């Protein structure tokens, strides 16, 4: 669970390499056409009609740009992740009620599109941190116990 | 349900795959084993080094049986069926796990191969191994 | 897959529940609803009071539609097919749902027919339930 | 999440009425018998041929009623459920590797073996204050998040 130095080290390395927009507006498009139904979460965005559609929509691209820069959040301080999305947390799960399973798989989405981008410099190494990070975002999403 | 589209892209997908079997299948092997480490006490007896023979003997095997279902694409049930009984009933692995597989496996595709992983790939190779998957999980109850 | 005996085990769940469409209906909604309370979001013009006109309308249409299923447990998909684009495509029903509700069912059935509710037909209904869900979740991609 | 003073009364109430040991035989049994993969974590109790074999198996009976006994400390303090798990946890996860999953799936069965057992006097309100409380153990046994 800890994030050793080596992790925190492959983190640092890929994200001063992430461009948000781009890698963002990627993920979110991809997570609206490889599972449609999370699009019934962003009515507002507009037209969602096609992937090409989807992958064009300004709005995906705005929001998505969004959803990289809060995981930069999670990278600029590892050790307080939980703390850092506490009210996110309050907006997906006891606002929104988006089921926790969606969290992981935008985490898994993202894993592939940093694959995509990075090649292989995304060694299994570096894959195994950025799963360790996404798993605790997503967890820090989800219905917080005391 | 595989659409006319979604076979058509998992062929274009495995013909990418052809002369990378080995390759691909022990880079599968290895980001499941490296990424969800829970995966490595399904191989006690696999020395689990980077590229050990037995994982580069073994994701071969993988991979290929995979490109068996490709082939009989319009009936994977009948193609793995041998794999169904020994993976539910012999070696009882928790479903969750092919899951953990083919995303690994979309990894290896997407470092490999990012201009062919598009979206609508991207889709059409998750439900294939997803009813790849569901064919080996079909024998547990 | 369902086996010979899951089918028959299906039926005889059936039987049971013919004679009480609506009032079991309701109350596996009623449980979805009070345990799962995301789930409410999904009818925000149903009045969710324990047992309102509107809810027990509603849980013997679903239930209704199981016992189609069951009727056509050979070929479940085109007896439900008219209900797989509505929830996938028009409704966007996360698939999570259909196991809240699959569950809730069980539910509903352990409280009324327990002796009913034998691990064996556990089983096959569980399958069943699964199997019924698959065909409204086939269509979201 | 945290528990009301009426989810807090269904729990302690229903508990009173719990024979642990027939529950728990149940429960489990019903876990090996509706979700068979979960059988490779339970080899040495030898015969689990068949749904009467699990049912009649008597070390299936002994750890039933243990799993049962360890809901009952999560019923004793409802407040400190994360703590009162913490080494299972270190047991079934980080020593053990059992997917999450299955810890929801056993909670779905001891509802199921709830209502079976307690009929109508189970009502939706009871299912749902019992639905928090194993929602929660399961989330206590799972990969430790700090
Ligand atoms: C696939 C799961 C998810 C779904 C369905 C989802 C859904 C949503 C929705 C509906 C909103 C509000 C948008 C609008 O009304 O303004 C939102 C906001 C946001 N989400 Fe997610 N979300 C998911 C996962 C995540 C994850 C894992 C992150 C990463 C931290 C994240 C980060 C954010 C941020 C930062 C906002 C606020 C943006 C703003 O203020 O403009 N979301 N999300
Ligand atoms: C896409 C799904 C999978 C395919 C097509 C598949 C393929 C097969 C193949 C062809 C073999 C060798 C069979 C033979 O030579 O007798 C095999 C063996 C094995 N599989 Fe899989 N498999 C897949 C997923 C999994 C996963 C998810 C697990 C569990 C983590 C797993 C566990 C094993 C084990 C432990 C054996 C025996 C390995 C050894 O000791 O030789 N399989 N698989
Ligand atoms: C066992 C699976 C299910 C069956 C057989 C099924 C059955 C149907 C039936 C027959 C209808 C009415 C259709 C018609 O009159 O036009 C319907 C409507 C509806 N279903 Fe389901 N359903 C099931 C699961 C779900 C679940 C899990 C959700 C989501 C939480 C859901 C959401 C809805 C909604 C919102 C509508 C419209 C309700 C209203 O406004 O009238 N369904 N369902
Ligand atoms: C379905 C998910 C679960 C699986 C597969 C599982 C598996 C196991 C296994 C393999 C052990 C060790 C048994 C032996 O070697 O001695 C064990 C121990 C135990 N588990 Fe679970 N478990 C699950 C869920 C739970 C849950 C939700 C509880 C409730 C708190 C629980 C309570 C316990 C207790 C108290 C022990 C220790 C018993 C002893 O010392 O005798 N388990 N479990």
């Amino acid at each position: 669970s800890d994030f050793t130095q080596e992790e925190r080290q492959f983190i640092v390395n890929l994200w001063g390499r992430v461009d948000v927009e781009q890698i963002g507006a990627e993920a979110l498009a991809r997570l609206l056409i490889v599972y449609p139904w999370t699009q019934r979460f962003f009515s507002s965005f507009g037209n969602l009609s096609s992937p090409s559609a989807i992958l064009h929509n300004a709005k995906v691209h705005a929001h998505g740009k969004k959803v990289l820069t809060s995981f930069g959040e999670a990278v600029k301080n590892l050790d307080q992740i939980k703390q850092t999305f506490a009210q996110l947390s309050e907006l997906h799960s006891d606002k929104l009620h988006v089921d926790p399973e969606n969290f992981k798989l935008l985490g898994n989405i993202l894993i592939i599109v940093l694959a995509a981008h990075f090649g292989k410099d995304f060694t299994p190494a570096s894959q195994a941190a950025w799963q360790k990070l996404v798993s605790a975002v997503a967890h820090a999403l989800a219905l917080r116990y005391h | 349900v595989l659409s006319p589209g979604d076979k058509a892209n998992v062929k274009t997908v495995w013909s990418k795959v052809s002369g990378h079997v080995e390759d691909y299948g022990a880079e599968t092997l290895e980001r499941l084993f490296r990424v969800y480490p829970s995966t490595k006490t399904y191989f006690p007896h696999f020395d689990l080094h980077h590229d050990s023979a037995q994982i580069r003997t073994h994701g071969k095997k993988v991979l290929t049986a995979i490109g068996e279902a490709v082939s009989h694409i319009d009936d994977i049930a009948s193609a793995l069926s041998k794999l169904s009984d020994l993976h539910a009933q012999t070696l009882r692995v928790d479903p969750v796990n092919f899951k953990l597989l083919s995303h690994s496996f979309l990894v290896v595709l997407a470092v490999h191969a990012p201009s062919l992983l598009t979206p609508e790939v991207h889709v059409s190779l998750d439900k294939f191994l997803v009813a790849v998957s569901n064919v080996l999980t079909s024998k547990y109850r």
